[PDB]
RNA sequence: AAAAUGAAGACAUUUUAACGAGUAAGGAAACGAAAUGGCGUAAGGACAACAAAAGUAGUAAAGAUUUAAAGUAAUUUAGAU
RNA sequence: AUAAACAUACUUUGAAUCGGCCAAGUCUGGUAAGCAGGACUGGCGAUGCGGGAUGAACCGAACGUCGAGAUAAAGUGCCAAA
RNA sequence: CGAGAAUAGAAACUCUUGAAGAAGUAAAUUAUCUACCCGUCUUGAAACACGGACCAAGGAGUCUAACAUGGAUGCGAAUGAGAAUAGCAGGAAAGCUAUAACAUGAAGAGAAAACGAAAAACUAUGAGAGUGUAGAAAUACAUUUAGCAAUAGUAUCUUUCAA
RNA sequence: GGAAAACUUAAAAGAACUUUGGAAAAAGAGUGAAAAGAGCUUGAAAGAGUAAUAUGUGAACGGAUAAUUUAUAAGAAAAAU
């Protein structure tokens, strides 16, 4: 360290490599919930309260 | 009226060591080395491009017949310069036919505009024809 | 845009603005916040003073909620309601209806006062109330009031 | 805000209505191109796919340096013998068949943020741009021909569009087929490393096609046109309108489109409707033109005259020049 | 009229743009190169300036 | 543009399908188009070619017509007994053809080419009614919206608005000062070279006049 | 490994570079620690008269 | 050679507006060329402070223009700058000129019978400055001011950029 | 650096004056009078014959070898094979 | 008295560096050292050019590309201009 | 004899060479002057210091995360809400919309209990705006008003054992 | 433990007969748009061979200035009164 910042805490020491999760799935998420969703409409009809 | 064209060195920049090694090009590059002959300005090895030898503003990028050259792909560009044919030459890009140079050669006559490349992709028409 | 780093501009220069003498080496005198109490003593000391020790007592479980008040002042009451509101009931007076600031409905709980208030009585609805702003709500001709 | 009116054509007898709508104040919006090249750049990035080399590219050796005293270089080596690659180089960056410098992440940031009111003040800027015919011509667009740069069309013709060939007489009756042709004659092929991944036509852009709500079954028709693109008025961004970053997109309007720009960008005075929370801003000046301060100072007697600055005469020397 | 950066020559049955000017209507104009003038002759008895 | 998320629009694919199809499959991409007298007799615009079938070459250096020999599906070619070369040595052998490059002008009809042939202009027929039961529906709406014009009026000429009303917008003024010097450079030789192309019309016109 | 232990060399050069800067005027007009009484009776009479520049502020 | 005490160097004084706004660069050229002409040392004010970063043109509320305006009744206000709104304090009557007014400041100011100009305006009626008040906001109360220098100073602290274990 | 001029000319304006050595190191991009100026590699989005066929290309692409020209230089341009 | 507005006062952020060596109308330890260590200044390092035949430090003088002249150190038998 | 001033006048040229190749430029050779091996560590290397036989291709400040300063940008007592998430058209890893949890900020001090900011401020210097006169070309002095930013210092107020 | 190695052409039309030779091959001939001739698209540098040109006493190369040789390369107008 050198000339005036903040102490840092970044808890990087272990592997984080492996411990990363990407959100790749996030717009297909949306796709199955949303589907999944319609057919639940059905089936249970009316009232899929 | 052409102005005399003044060139400070002819010479050509190249790059030092570039006469005794062939993996070092002629290409210029500064020579950061600490020890460095070149860079201290030696007697004898003093020869670094400066902006000093810039030539003068009004003659830059003068071709020797006095005019700045302009490349043209078709008979459209040669459009772009016909109001300034004393002060621009048309220059044939090099991928441009045979066929289509054949009309920028024509179009350039007709505005009296100079072209560099008036001889480029000439047909067989030399030896016996 | 890694066409914009200094990395561009130092291509040609051996040492990549780093310096001869002393190299860019791995370390710089250790890993992290290291060596707080022997080589960089000095740079502790005068950044970060108080750094090293404790002060003050554990809280085992702290209930941060607890803690929650969020405050406004009195100079900040009436734009709760809004300036049309506050120009509406300007010539207001004792026996006639007066609006009421609900502090609560709007996010905050303890009612301090600092600055002034337009000369018009309100009623101020709040869970707790700074003692100078009682005050100054009563010295316009208002009323505090408690909730909750 | 004397808010001139505008025309709306038929598209099908090329008659003007009788009624004209007056221009949208989203058309007086500043036209702010470093806001839009901010907000581009951003956009720009979010439709990248994730890539990454493997892992243990280049990572699946065994190999330790063989160390100093044998009259080789310290990288690490391949153990074992009996082929070319036993004995080589090893996982260095510098050597072959090793991991390359730091390996390309999947995880890298490819999506990129904006705010949203930054967005909205980008789309502004480009719907205001397209209204200038001085800026759309000088994108390369052909507008010499359209009656008005706002070009507005009845949303009787377009409910009647159903076929290509309806499509194409509208855009021919409007004057617009000049920029549609221009995208036909000028498709090429593209040019480098891009080919093999699949892309290797390179087409122009055309006319934009800017539809309502109550117009979305003559998308099908123009959606097969060269150059041109549909997009809905709601969903009107930076890419659409500032293509390459370069604003002033050839915009057709039509009627649905058109009267809700007020209820969508709002006015400068008013607040937005569709897009809550947004106003249009006001330019740092409120008539961006010079002109008319000059002449008021004039009026007032305050400017000086035009300075030409004085020849200096050369030095002499007067012990021997006698003038 | 002519623009004085405009001088037409005439097209031997090659392509002309729509603009230019035919050769019905082309009239060749003479290349002029002497521009200054030549030293006035005086009297046989008077003496040069020079 | 392609809706179907099932097929794929790589080319890498699309060529290695080509070289790994099975026999089956590069019986129908071998297919040649039925000249003009069988296209009348059949209604079929073209089939897989057939041995024993006669062609016509209508691409390449030699438009010869000869009878197929050969349909050889490996490398996606055929042979014509018309169409040889001499091997150096004197033997002669058959020059491969693509399938594109020639029209079927005599049939091998056995039983199913008989079957083939039916089946195809059947299919034929329907969806040319199909396509018509589309095009009166889009023509009855078109009507209904413009009772005084025919749908003919789309594949005539087209007579473009002229009528060039202009629009007071407080923009134009700085449109100059809103493009980039690299365009506004281009756009200002472009009003140079647009203004010296009238001037030059200009004087042509009067020298046209007088 | 012995090494020079000290050397004022260049040094002055170095601290003239940019020159000894001077203090600012509103150093020298300090109060902390001054007389006890002279801070009361300077206090005094500061009060006595800004009270009185706020009565004619209200007074107009 | 001379025995020059420092060679030429940039001058730290910005002569144009930053960035790449066309509004902006027009006010340079307006200023620029009335600071030229009339040679009002108000003009070259003006035009000085266009060329100031966004840090060093810090906003001024309603209420700074309340209390310097209260003895300039029949005044114009010219800070080049945003112009926020104290929403604690009442707006009176009062013409304004600046660069930027915020949505809230604007309409408080137009109902309380003032006026919101902006500096194309002020330049056709007041070229010189006449019937003006010139205004620029504190520049001291930036958060960033705090953490400047050595906190373990004995007279003026540094306030200790928070981070890891900050009591 | 200072004056003058300034919607587009053009060579990053005109005039005047002073100045120009350099290891380590610094001077990101944008900013009309521009808070240094540029060359090169690859890929992506645009633009590239304005009157409805709109950059070049089997009338010979890229590449390679040389010959000349422009640039202080990085390099670029063109000819021939 | 003299000089000083591209003066003056700075603010923020940050690089590299803290192995140094030389000279002398200077000093200390040592018989002494091209030794060890210091006070002031100028240098070399980081610096080429003219001269001392040669030379990191001496003398003159510090460098954009050039033309013409007066010069500096120092030289004028030849090498070598006089 | 004669400055100023007033009155009137007198300068526009030759020769040689050049498509049988001018001027300039380039290449090779000769001659005069001139030139120690590059990179690096180093007080100091051409060094009897190390690496380097030669050529092509590859080859080394990158990515993720936290903080800060700073230049451009939007909004501004608020900003963000591409927090998850839920909808829209179009089929879409793109785009648009969601009175919204929370983050940072609007209040600060104290270990904590407990609290929680006006004398609607003062003083000094200071940006700007007018008039008059004169030099006289620009400009220089007198005089009326204004007092922002910044700096320093004061009263008053919040919390603390302590400002 | 652990490699290297992609490409004739549109199509083999992959020379086919003669002379020389033990053979491999070569020279003719022929196919082809073109040898692209299977060591097969282009074909760089290092390294060689041939042809043309030039120089020469213990290094070679570079720079400034000229000389020699070679190459490039500047024009069809036009006097006095």
């Amino acid at each position: 360290m050198k000339h005036n910042q903040a102490v840092s805490n970044i808890h990087f020491c272990k592997d984080w490599r492996s411990k990363v999760h990407t959100w790749f799935k996030q717009p297909f998420r949306k796709i199955r919930r949303h589907q999944t969703r319609v057919e639940k409409a059905k089936a249970v009809f009316p009232a899929t309260i | 009226i052409k102005p005399k064209i003044v060139k400070k060195y002819t010479g050509h920049f190249k790059r030092f060591d570039s006469n005794r090694f062939l993996r070092v090009k002629a290409s210029w590059r500064v020579p950061r080395g600490i020890d460095n002959r070149l860079r201290r300005k030696f007697k004898g090895t003093n020869l670094l491009p400066k902006i000093g030898y810039g030539s003068a503003k009004a003659t830059r990028n003068m071709l020797p017949c006095g005019l700045y050259k302009f490349p043209v792909r078709n008979t459209t560009d040669l459009e772009m310069i016909m109001m300034q044919n004393r002060k621009y030459a048309a220059e044939i890009s090099h991928a441009v036919s045979a066929k289509k140079r054949q009309e920028i050669i024509q179009r350039a006559k007709i505005l009296n505009i100079r072209v560099l490349n008036a001889d480029a992709r000439i047909k067989k028409q030399e030896v016996a024809q | 845009a890694t066409r914009f780093r200094q990395t561009r501009r130092r291509r040609g220069h051996v040492s990549m603005g780093y310096g001869r003498i002393g190299k860019h080496r791995k370390q710089r005198g250790g890993r992290g916040n290291a060596g707080g109490q022997h080589h960089r003593k000095t740079w502790f000391t005068t950044f970060h003073p108080d750094y090293f020790g404790k002060h003050g007592m554990r809280v085992f479980h702290l209930k941060a909620n607890k803690y929650y008040c969020p405050s406004i002042n009195v100079d900040s009451l009436w734009s709760l309601v809004g300036k049309d509101v506050q120009a509406q009931y300007k010539n207001a007076k004792v026996g006639e209806e007066v609006p009421v600031i609900d502090c609560v409905k709007h996010g905050y709980f303890k009612v301090l006062g600092k600055g002034f208030l337009p000369k018009q009585p309100v009623i101020v609805r709040a869970r707790y109330f700074s003692e100078k702003a009682q005050q100054k709500i009563k010295a316009v001709g208002g009323a505090c009031e408690l909730t909750a | 805000s004397l808010r001139p009116f505008v025309t709306i054509y038929d598209g099908i007898t090329g008659e003007a209505e009788k009624t004209p709508v007056r221009l949208p104040a989203v058309f007086l919006a500043p036209i702010r191109g470093d806001v839009v090249h901010f907000v581009y750049r951003n956009q720009s990035k979010n439709t990248r796919q994730p890539e990454g080399v493997s892992t243990e590219a280049g990572k699946q050796h065994s190999a330790i340096s063989w160390g100093t005293g044998r009259a080789v270089a310290r990288i690490p080596r391949i153990s074992g013998s009996g082929s070319g690659r036993n004995g080589q180089g090893a996982f260095g960056n510098m050597t072959r068949k090793g991991h390359m410098f730091s390996p390309l992440k999947n995880f890298r940031k490819w999506q990129r943020k904006t705010p949203k009111q930054m967005r909205r003040f980008a789309v502004a800027s480009c719907i205001a741009a397209s209204a200038v015919p001085a800026l759309v011509s000088a994108r390369g667009h052909h507008i010499a021909g359209v009656p008005q740069i706002p070009l507005v069309v009845n949303s009787k013709s377009i409910s009647v569009i159903k076929k290509t060939k309806q499509a194409v007489y509208l855009l021919k009756k409007i004057n617009a087929y000049s920029d549609v042709l221009k995208v036909i004659a000028s498709k090429t092929v593209r040019a480098g490393q891009g080919k093999m991944r699949g892309r290797k036509i390179k087409e122009r852009k055309g006319p934009l096609v800017v539809y309502g709500n109550d117009d979305l079954q003559a998308v099908k028709a123009f959606r097969n046109i060269p150059g041109v693109d549909t997009c809905r008025v709601e969903n009107l961004s930076v890419l659409n309108l500032a293509p390459g970053c370069h604003m002033g997109r050839f915009i057709i309007w039509t009627e649905s489109a058109f009267k809700k720009l007020n209820t969508i960008f709002g006015t400068q005075k008013k607040m937005a409707q569709g897009k809550s929370g947004f106003r249009i801003a006001h330019a740092q000046m409120a008539v961006p033109d010079m002109k008319r301060v000059v002449v008021a100072a004039e009026k007032a007697k305050l400017l000086r005259a035009k300075i030409v600055l004085p020849k200096v005469p050369k030095r002499a020397n007067p012990l021997k020049n006698w003038a | 009229s002519a623009p004085q950066w405009f001088v037409p020559v005439k097209a031997g049955d090659a392509k002309v743009p729509a603009y230019y000017p035919t050769d019905d209507m082309i009239q060749e104009q003479k290349k002029k190169l002497r521009t200054r003038k030549g030293a006035k002759i005086t009297a046989l008895d008077k003496p040069a300036w020079n | 543009m392609k809706f179907n998320c099932k097929v794929s629009s790589n080319p890498s694919k699309a060529r290695k399908a080509l070289y790994t199809a099975n026999a089956s499959q590069r019986a129908l991409m071998m297919s040649a188009r039925l000249s003009k007298e069988l296209r009348e007799k059949y209604n079929v615009i073209a089939i897989p070619i057939h041995k024993d079938d006669e062609v016509k070459i209508i691409k390449g250096h030699q438009k010869v017509a000869g009878k197929v020999t050969a349909v050889r599906r490996s490398k996606y070619v055929i042979n014509i007994d018309k169409l040889t070369k001499t091997k150096a040595n004197g033997q002669t052998v058959p020059i491969a053809i693509r399938p594109s490059n020639v029209i079927i002008t005599k049939l091998f009809l056995n039983k199913d080419r008989e079957a083939l042939l039916a089946k195809k202009a059947e299919s034929r027929k329907s969806y040319k009614e199909l396509v018509a039961k589309r095009n009166e529906e889009v023509a009855k709406a078109f009507t209904a919206v413009y009772p005084a014009l025919n749908m003919d009026i789309f594949g005539k000429k087209v007579e473009p608005i002229t009528e060039k009303k202009p629009i007071r917008i407080p923009s134009k003024k700085m449109a100059e000062k809103l493009m980039s010097k690299p365009t506004l450079r281009a756009y200002k030789t472009g009003i140079k070279v647009h203004k010296a192309k009238n001037a030059i019309a200009a004087y042509k016109a009067a020298l046209a006049k007088k | 490994s012995k090494d020079k232990n000290r050397s004022s060399h260049n040094q002055s050069h170095k601290a003239h570079r940019n020159g000894f800067y001077k203090p600012k005027k509103s150093a020298y007009m300090s109060t902390k620690g001054m007389n006890v009484q002279v801070l009361k009776n300077t206090k005094a009479q500061r009060k006595f008269a800004l009270a009185k520049k706020l009565e004619a502020k209200k007074a107009a | 050679a001379i025995d020059l005490d420092r060679h030429h160097v940039r001058k730290h004084v910005s002569k144009t507006a930053r960035g790449n706004n066309a509004y902006m660069k027009l006010l340079v050229r307006l200023y620029g060329f009335l600071a030229r002409r009339t040679q009002s040392k108000f003009a070259k004010t003006i035009l000085h402070r266009l060329c100031l970063s966004r840090v060093n043109r810090p906003i001024v509320s309603t209420s700074k223009l309340a209390c310097l305006m209260k003895k300039h009744p029949e005044e114009t206000a010219v800070c080049v700058n945003t112009v926020t709104y104290d929403s604690r304090y009442p707006v009176p009557k009062m013409n304004v000129c600046a660069l930027k007014f915020t949505k809230t400041a604007e309409a408080a100011i137009t109902k309380a019978g003032g006026k919101c100009l902006r500096f194309d305006e002020l330049a056709l009626k007041a070229p010189t400055g006449r019937k003006t008040v010139l205004i620029r906001g504190k520049r001291n109360v930036r958060e960033a001011l705090k953490h400047f220098g050595k906190v373990c100073a004995k007279k003026n602290p540094a306030k200790q950029y928070k981070g890891k274990q900050t009591k």
